[PDB]
């Protein structure tokens, strides 16, 4: 296993194994010596088997083909160089030389493409696809050195190229082959490569080869840059074939200490290898210029090996000439530093900004086996450059030469599925329609689709493609969507756009190795990937295993693990022990498809470290050395919102699939609703499950295509709130009112035993009780005024009987269990506080809108799902909160506030206090110390955590990872800790209040809230006219001074608010906490004296 | 000399140098025991020397600031002085000046003297009329008569006013006062005898360049050996203070590289050293690049040196010359040497294109001194390729080719990204490199002649007998080009000499006219009509949330509430005038204001409204519309381009566009001008996509030259070179 990750690529050591199968064997019956000895004689086999044949005028099949199948991969491609090399050496040294060798490239050409419409094993076949790619590069250079006029090899065109010199009379075998160039003179490594993917050799990337070249015969590094995916990594890849010695890819990130690199070199230095470092945009100014002294101080060891030993750490250690460095940039995004001056004097820098996309969607397509490969990517190319130009501005579209290699190779893949499904013709222009629906389609969103196709059917006329079904994965899907309560659709249905939608995730999924979803909040991203996972654990019978990782909340030396600097030691982190548990395959993980997902917001901080991993040669690098090789039955997912803070050396990686929020419209919600509703009780056929039926039977109606609630929250959406309202939020409150209605329902039932609930009185009950319930959740957030136009609006829709006051807002009326309306001033009686409580924490002098909070509270309390209060300072949030409280003798509370730089350790020490943990079959579950007695974690300011750079909070996340999952992640192990009795209740001012951040959307649809104002004129004035006369009792002769008093102090209280505010100075908070240190002042000024 | 530390912000200046001037100039200078001749020789020597030892550690746009206040300071003449310094066929800007300048006494000539004369239009139109100027005002002194028409050549052409300065210094301080400047930095000498210990050698690099190999070069040269340790590890840090205490122990070089990344350590150095006695020749280098960062009490302290691309093409040969040393380009064949000049006027010929941006060079890419190293190890092993055992070589057997292409495509190359920037270093070195440069006869640029030597010693004398008179026509830029940069510099000196001498009530009068100026924007398969419904969707969307966010501004600056947050940045972003980002979702030039802004989305919202008159009413062929008017002019491309295709029924890819002289209007063309689709070095073109000696020009949505969208194929005069027109830089301007 171990050789898979540090060894070059190959799987495991008779000889060498490979992860695509071929096998060398050990000539002779020091694990790099041998290997390369026999490779050596192996080439030198090969060079005089292939020379006889070199004038290949005329080919025989049969022999052509067994030296294909004789010989390795990576020899074949080698000794199709070295024969060309010295073929044109020997005749530009004597043009009909010229052009009998170009004849003979053009016949080897015809019989290998004719090989491809025959069908192959994978196995020869990408080596024959491999020389078809070299061999077009052979023809294409020798037309170009015939279209030029030359007469001598020292003209610089011939000079300039990949020739190969073989001399069999060099007696060192390892020295036996060079390589020239512009002033170049190698030798090749003879490592084993193995086959890995040869890439085609465009004039820009020709200058690539050239530059680097001329860089690493002198000492100096190779600093290729340019926007993102261009091929930078690849180009390093294929100079480090070329030259024979296997290049170490490392991705870095800011993780790396200057001990890390040390032991790089070192590692680079002892044995003579070459390195890749990926990044150095995200490496720290400081430790840039730290880490130019090293890669100075070897390039002078380096050049007096030229005209042995360097300082490493400290250390003398010894360099092999055999050693190479080249970088890589991504410049010019937002979200990385720069560069000091003195380590680009040591490099070479070449720009990847336009890559010759016409040859290479040539030549691989025609390698593939397609007969008119020319014209369709000619055709293709600018179709990408046309989507590229016209398509409207979006963040997440990714169409460089990574998407264009990804839609080839899903076209190839679908030419060998149409071909086992049937020879010479099968419609080609329709298979890259097929392909770009199945790959590029998805991303699209709702308005750019007609653009799209109207494109498809413009640049590829005819061939019109007819989407086809996969009816045994759409049965599945019939058969365990339902299970779990969920709609179906036939793709015209009301619910066909989510499983079209998930048949499109299945074809990404199928294609790309990394997948990624985008969308608004609450449009069916983890349903869908759930569901699908349920369906293909139940069709192929391979366990599916999900893995959950939230790392925006996670902090990132606890998520990818961290080195300790005083004695080098890795800490694991999460995804590194995920990874650890997959490739170690303890339980037997390597034959279950697992997935690993991702969800929270994107940041480049953790997204690009991933950037080794999502390429080819799928690998996950680590500061300490250790290399991890990515298993093949796993998949990476990414499940986010939006991309307005991520850069494109990430966004192009990873396939797509894009969710409007129109693929998840509300009548699904409400079928998912009922149905949940009607099975599943609530307590946990039984009594509950009677009320239950017979409420759904009863407001089914109202809960379907227009109806009362869609009619009512299209309404909405006009008026505003505290903050934008969300459409599941606002059906999630009402499905736990409705859920409080039931229970409710069966208090009453549990009152009179012998007298059970009526369906005559229920109906009453309950249609009332959802025009209520329709009101507190479309405009619990909001201000009266809006709670008023919203009672008209429902008024007016519906039929529900309703109060007839003429001025009272039906916002202001509680339903009765006896099935009626009832005035909230019936709950809120003229009570005189005792002389000693005059004025005392803890004390709640009722009125209507403290009374209907309460009420609102205990109905969110009572199902134990989490809420937020929010309004302007002095409303009295937490003292209505802890009189719901009051009422409830099975919760208690424990304050916590958040400072703007809190952390999630805050809440950990809070639940190391006041919880416990203990291990039970399950897994991990965090208990309170109390049994059965609830534990409340009130947030006295919960929208100011610390804020990151990219609109982001860290605690916001981690609440929403708790409430959404029902747990997190304890970092001492490391393991899943999963909540027992604990619900989330949280207070703020609002977002428009100065320093105060609004809340991210993703946990916003989670928690319901409620918005709290100061009472203002018309229940101050009772409130504190109880106080005064409460307080004017000390002294009976000034009983009749009560009333006027108040009315003066809130005037003034009323004349003082409006003139100074927050406008002039930051603290100018005024709220009715002065009114209760007025009161508090005047009744410890009065007590003692007994006269006035 | 103190008070410059208001200005530059890089040079801190302290007593002890000051003194140290006196300590040179009173004890060193030599000389004659006379005493008024050696007054008189201090006097003289003490402005040199003030001049020398300040402006090799400031940039050099400010050598000119500080010189002419040395000017003033051996300077009656100070009552006109302060004129044209807080004084702010004739044109109306000149005609201001030219008002303004008639209010003193001395220049009451100038109401009736500027018609009398009918040489005035020749002279405005001279491409140097510092040498000669028209007097317009007792006989005065040279310094009064230099003072006179400096005055006068603002009010006429500022444009020249930098280059009179640099002559007027000469009136008063000496014509060889600024000539040690162009030339290269005698960095033995000055660590010799100007810079003792506990005193660190401050080295400042611009942005581009550094300075990191002159020590090491200094090292080797003198052969001593040194230690040099970079800043931003501990370890580091660690093994610096050991270098630095055994130097201070035993004399050493040592050396630190960007000290700018790590202000806590370089503020306890200058504490560690200022209470120290090192041994003799104890050298400390410190590199470090110009930013607000570094503590000013190091730059209090230690000797201060500014690198950067030198001005001037004659400076840059001196330069490169004293880098290569003698030994390499005297070494056989004697064309070595050919080759060697050919390449340092090449790369002073790109360095100071870069300098002229982005009307050279659209990307200022950077060039330095590793690159000339490259490019030389390069040459060396080419002639030693070739000319291995041989004296004498011929032009046509030197690899012309090779070369040429890997400095087109590696060394220079590399760094070159745009197709067009690409082709003009192609150009650059197919005209320079050949065999036509052996020629006596040979022209670098249309004249100056070539030298026809052969050792490296002739060619030293003729880069100083290049004319000081430069215009960027020595170049292939036109020249005009200087006017943009002149101009800037003109202002520079007047501001940076005067140093050297509500909100909402703002807000709401700010915003109380421009809803008058701006307006209203009203909403099958057609590809031209689904394009541009989007654009006026965009276009309605963007104006009623702009309309939106001004009037949440007038209410909270009125008084009517309002008082939000992300209000009150609106009201910082729109008192200061820097564009918010909640309006930029399109592309506009960096540092574009807030009026402007509205300047522009006027006209665009009048063309939308014009374009929604037309779709309405197809007729939507016949309609014309400016280019960079359109959100995403691509799209207008590609939906014409469509339309074509589908009205033909020809396949999107083999279609190809002609250009004429589909409507588009709104367009400039700079650096030419075109009459029947020949350019000769747009009030409409016509564009018709057809099926299937003339050059491609680009199109620039800004004069930024960021990126490009559009490519047009234009013929040329029979009197012009097509290779030329790269050179000249002329482009097609959307704005
Ligand atoms: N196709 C569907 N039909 C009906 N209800 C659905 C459907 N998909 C999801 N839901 C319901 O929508 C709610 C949220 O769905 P889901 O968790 O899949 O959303 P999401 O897109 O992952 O959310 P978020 O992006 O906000 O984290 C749950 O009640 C789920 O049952
Ligand atoms: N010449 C080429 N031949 C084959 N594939 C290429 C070539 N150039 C680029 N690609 C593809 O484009 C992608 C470029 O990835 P990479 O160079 O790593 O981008 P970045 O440098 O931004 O990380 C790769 O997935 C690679 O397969
Ligand atoms: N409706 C009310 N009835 C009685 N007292 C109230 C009412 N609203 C506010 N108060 C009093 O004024 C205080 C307002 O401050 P409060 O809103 O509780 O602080 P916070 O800013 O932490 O939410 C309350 O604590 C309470 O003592």
């Amino acid at each position: 296993k171990h050789f898979k990750k540090m060894f070059a690529g190959v799987s495991s050591i008779l000889g060498i194994s490979s992860r695509e199968g071929e096998e060398v064997m050990f000539k002779t019956p020091l694990v790099e010596k041998e290997m390369r000895v026999t490779l050596a004689k192996l080439l030198a086999e090969s060079v005089t088997e292939v020379e006889i044949f070199g004038k290949a005028t005329s080919i025989d099949p049969n022999t052509y083909i067994t030296w294909i199948d004789k010989y390795q991969a990576q020899l074949v491609v080698l000794s199709a160089q070295i024969a060309w090399s010295e073929n044109v050496e020997t005749a530009l040294s004597s043009a009909a030389p010229l052009h009998s060798v170009l004849s003979n490239v053009e016949v080897t050409l015809n019989v290998l493409a004719d090989s491809v419409l025959m069908e192959q094993p994978p196995l020869r076949r990408r080596k024959l696809e491999h020389l078809i790619t070299e061999l077009v590069h052979q023809r294409d250079v020798t037309r170009s050195l015939i279209k030029s006029k030359i007469d001598n090899a020292k003209s610089f065109e011939w000079l300039s190229q990949m020739r190969f010199y073989f001399d069999p009379k060099q007696t060192d075998v390892l020295q036996q082959l060079s390589i020239q160039m512009a002033n170049a003179k190698f030798n090749y490594g003879f490592e084993y490569l193995g086959v890995q993917d040869k890439l085609v050799q465009t004039p820009l990337t020709d200058r690539c080869y050239l530059t680097m070249t001329q860089a690493l015969e002198a000492r100096l590094g190779g600093s290729p840059f340019g926007p993102a995916g261009t091929g930078k990594t690849e180009s390093v890849k294929a100079l480090g074939h070329q030259l024979g010695r296997f290049v170490l890819v490392f991705n870095c990130d800011e993780t790396f200490d200057f001990q890390a690199m040390g032991r790089i070199f070192v590692g680079l230095c002892q044995v003579g290898a070459w390195g890749c470092f990926d990044e150095f945009n995200r490496l720290e100014e400081r430790m840039l210029s730290a880490v130019s002294q090293q890669v100075q101080c070897i390039q002078e060891a380096l050049r007096e090996h030229s005209n042995i030993t360097c300082e490493l750490l400290n250390k003398q250690v010894k360099v092999s000439p055999d050693m190479a460095i080249f970088i890589t940039m991504n410049p010019g995004y937002a979200g990385r530093s720069n560069l000091p001056d003195n380590l680009k004097k040591l490099f070479r820098s070449l720009a990847m900004t336009k890559p010759d996309r016409q040859l290479i969607a040539q030549v691989m397509l025609y390698s593939q086996g397609f007969r008119t490969a020319e014209v369709l990517a000619n055709k293709i190319v600018p179709f990408f450059k046309l989507c590229d130009e016209q398509l409207s501005s979006q963040s997440h579209y990714d169409f460089g030469l990574r998407a264009l290699k990804s839609v080839l190779v899903s076209a190839g893949n679908v030419k060998r599925e149409r071909i086992q499904k049937i020879a010479e013709n099968l419609p080609e222009q329709e298979i890259l329609i097929q392909s770009v629906c199945e790959t590029m389609v998805p991303k699209l969103v709702a308005e750019d689709i007609p653009l799209l196709f109207s494109l498809l059917s413009d640049v590829f006329p005819g061939v019109q493609y007819h989407r086809g079904e996969m009816t045994a994965l759409r049965e599945e899907l019939k058969k365990v969507c339902q299970e779990m309560y969920l709609t179906y659709g036939d793709g015209e249905e009301v619910g066909g756009m989510w499983v079209e939608k998930v048949l499109q995730l299945y074809q990404i999924t199928q294609i790309n190795h990394g997948l990624m979803m985008v969308g608004p909040s609450g449009s069916g991203k983890s349903m869908a990937w759930r569901v699908l996972l349920k369906a293909l654990e139940r069709l192929e019978g391979v366990e599916g295993v999900a893995h959950i990782i939230d790392p925006k909340a996670i902090s990132k030396d606890h998520l990818y693990g961290t080195l300790d600097p005083n004695t080098r030691e890795w800490t694991d982190g999460l995804f590194t022990h995920v990874l650890r548990k997959i490739i170690d395959s303890v339980r037997g993980e390597l034959q279950k498809r697992q997935w690993i997902v991702f969800d929270g917001d994107v940041d480049p901080e953790w997204v690009e470290n991933l950037n080794s991993v999502l390429d080819d040669n799928k690998l996950l690098t680590l500061p300490n050395g250790e290399r991890l090789s990515l298993p093949p039955n796993v998949r990476i997912m990414f499940e986010v919102q939006d991309l307005k803070y991520a850069t494109l050396a990430t966004v192009s990686r990873c396939g797509m699939v894009w969710f409007s929020e129109d693929v998840l419209s509300t009548d699904m919600i409400f079928n998912n609703f009922l149905a949940r509703l009607r099975s599943i009780p609530l307590d946990e056929a039984s009594p509950m499950l009677q009320i239950q039926r017979d409420a759904a039977t009863i407001m089914q109606p109202y809960f379907t295509s227009n109806g009362l609630v869609t009619k009512a929250l299209e309404h909405a959406f006009q008026l505003e709130h505290i903050m934008d309202l969300t459409r599941l939020r606002c059906l999630g409150s009402l499905f736990s009112m409705l859920h409080q209605a039931c229970r409710n329902v069966a208090q009453y039932n549990a009152n009179h035993p012998d007298f059970p609930m009526q369906i005559e009185q229920l109906e009453r009950y309950i249609q009332r009780y959802l025009v209520y319930a329709i009101l507190w959740s479309l405009s619990g957030d909001s201000r009266l005024k809006m709670r008023a136009e919203l009672g008209e609006y429902i008024r007016r829709i519906t039929t529900v009987p309703l109060p007839t006051a003429p001025n009272i807002p039906i916002i202001d009326y509680e339903v009765s269990i006896s099935g009626e309306w009832s005035p909230w001033q019936a709950k809120v009686p003229q009570i005189e506080v005792e002389t000693h409580k005059v004025a005392a924490p803890d004390v709640v002098v009722p009125t209507l809108d403290t009374v209907r909070h309460e009420a609102l509270l205990y109905t969110w309390l009572a199902e134990h799902k989490p809420l937020v209060l929010c309004g302007p300072p002095g409303s009295g949030k937490t003292m209505t909160l802890f009189s719901a409280l009051r009422a409830l003798p099975d919760m208690e509370v424990v304050g916590l506030n958040f400072s703007s730089a809190t952390t999630p350790e805050l809440l950990l020490k809070t639940f190391d206090h006041y919880c416990e943990y203990r291990r039970t079959p399950n897994g991990v579950v965090l208990a309170p110390v109390q049994l059965g007695k609830w534990l409340v974690l009130f947030c006295d300011e919960i929208n100011l955590p610390d804020m990151d750079k990219y609109g982001t909070q860290r605690v916001i996340s981690f609440i929403r990872q708790m409430v959404e999952h029902g747990g997190f992640y304890r970092t001492s192990d490391q393991t899943w800790v999963k909540l027992e009795r604990i619900q989330f209740v949280g207070a703020c001012n609002p977002p428009t209040d100065p320093g105060r951040k609004p809340l991210s959307h993703r946990f916003l649809r989670h928690v319901p809230v409620v918005y709290v104002d100061y009472p203002g004129p018309a229940s101050l004035t009772q409130i504190y006219g109880t106080f005064n006369r409460a307080m004017l009792r000390l002294i009976p002769s000034l009983r009749t001074y009560a009333e006027p008093l108040t009315a003066a102090m809130v005037e003034f209280y009323t004349m003082s608010q409006e003139r100074f505010t927050q406008d002039t100075q930051p603290h100018y908070i005024y709220s009715p906490r002065e009114m209760t240190r007025w009161v508090r002042g005047i009744f410890e000024a009065l007590r003692p004296l007994e006269t006035l | 000399m103190e008070s410059l530390k208001q200005i530059h912000f890089l040079y801190q200046y302290s007593l002890q140098f000051f003194l140290d001037i006196y300590h040179n100039v009173l004890y060193e200078n030599p000389n004659v025991t006379d005493h008024t001749q050696r007054l008189s020789i201090i006097t003289k020597d003490l402005f040199q020397v003030a001049f020398n030892r300040v402006a090799r550690g400031m940039l050099h746009q400010d050598h000119i600031t500080f010189a002419m206040l040395l000017a003033r300071i051996k300077l009656t003449y100070d009552a006109e002085f302060q004129h044209f310094l807080r004084g702010n066929g004739l044109t109306v800007e000149q005609a201001e000046a030219v008002v303004r300048l008639s209010c003193l006494p001395a220049f009451k000539d100038l109401i009736a003297k500027v018609q009398a004369d009918e040489q005035f239009g020749i002279w405005l139109d001279s491409s140097s009329p510092e040498q000669t100027v028209p007097y317009l005002w007792t006989p005065a002194t040279p310094i009064g008569q230099a003072i006179h028409r400096l005055l006068l050549i603002q009010a006429f052409r500022p444009d020249r006013l930098l280059a009179m300065a640099h002559m007027f210094v000469s009136t008063n301080l000496g014509e060889s006062f600024m000539s040690i400047m162009e030339q290269p930095l005698d960095l033995t000498h000055i660590v010799g005898t100007e810079v003792k210990p506990n005193t660190p050698v401050l080295m400042c690099s611009v942005p581009g360049y550094d300075a990191s190999g002159h020590v090491e070069d200094l090292a080797a040269e003198q052969n001593t050996q040194i230690t040099s340790i970079a800043i931003g590890s501990a370890e580091g840090f660690n093994q610096a203070d050991k270098a630095i205490n055994t130097a201070v122990k035993s004399g050493r070089w040592v050396m630190l590289k960007n000290v700018h990344l790590a202000p806590g350590w370089l503020m306890q150095l200058e504490k560690k050293l200022h209470s120290l006695q090192p041994h003799a020749c104890f050298r400390l280098f410190l590199t470090m690049e110009i930013n607000p960062k570094v503590p000013v009490n190091l730059l209090r302290a230690g000797r201060i040196f500014v690198f950067e691309p030198p001005p001037g093409v004659k400076a840059n040969m001196l330069r490169t010359f004293s880098s290569i040393p003698v030994s390499r380009i005297c070494k056989s064949p004697n064309e070595r040497a050919r080759l060697y000049f050919l390449l340092a006027w090449f790369h002073a010929i790109i360095q100071e294109r870069l300098r002229y941006a982005p009307l050279g060079w659209s990307k200022k890419y950077e060039f330095g001194e590793s690159d000339l190293r490259s490019a030389c190890d390069t040459v060396d092993t080419w002639l030693d390729d070739t000319a291995k055992g041989r004296q004498n070589i011929s032009p046509d057997k030197i690899p012309w080719s090779a070369l040429k292409t890997l400095m087109a495509q590696s060394i220079y190359g590399g760094r070159v990204d745009n197709e067009f920037d690409q082709r003009l270093l192609n150009t650059f070195l197919e005209r320079l490199f050949t065999t036509r440069s052996f020629d006596s006869e040979f022209k670098l640029a249309c004249d100056i002649q070539m030298p026809d030597g052969i050792r490296r010693e002739e060619f030293v004398q003729w880069v100083e007998l290049l004319p000081d008179t430069q215009t960027p026509s020595w170049l292939g830029l036109p020249n005009n080009a200087e006017r943009v940069l002149l101009t800037t510099q003109g202002v520079d000196m007047i501001s940076k000499m005067l140093k050297m001498q509500t909100l909402h009530t703002t807000a709401s009068n700010w915003l109380h006219l421009i809803p008058q100026t701006l307006s209203h924007l009203k909403r099958i398969k057609d590809p031209l009509f689904r394009f541009f419904e989007r654009e006026v969707k965009m276009g309605a969307k963007l104006l009623q949330d702009v309309r939106q966010d001004l009037a949440d501004v007038v209410q909270v600056c009125e008084g009517k509430k309002k008082q939000t947050n992300y209000l009150r940045t609106l009201i910082n972003e729109l008192v200061k005038g820097i564009l918010p980002r909640s309006w930029s979702h399109y592309t506009v030039p960096a540092g574009m204001t807030v009026i402007q802004w509205v300047s522009d989305f006027s006209e665009r919202i009048k063309q939308l409204q014009n374009i929604s008159l037309a779709a309405a009413s197809k007729e939507l062929k016949n309609i014309h519309v400016c280019l960079g008017g359109l959100f995403v002019p691509e799209a207008y491309i590609t939906a014409t381009r469509q339309y074509v295709a589908q009205a033909n029924s020809w396949s999107l890819e083999e279609l190809c566009l002609e250009v004429n002289v589909f409507g588009v209007t709104g367009l400039k063309l700079q650096g030419a001008t075109c009459n029947n689709n020949k350019l000769s070095l747009l009030p409409l073109t016509q564009l018709r996509w057809v099926k299937q000696s003339v050059v491609t020009l680009p199109v620039y949505l800004n004069f930024t030259r960021a990126d490009l969208i559009f490519t047009v194929d234009f013929e040329i005069a029979t009197k012009e070179d097509p290779r030329s027109f790269y050179e000249r830089g002329v482009a097609v301007l959307c704005t």
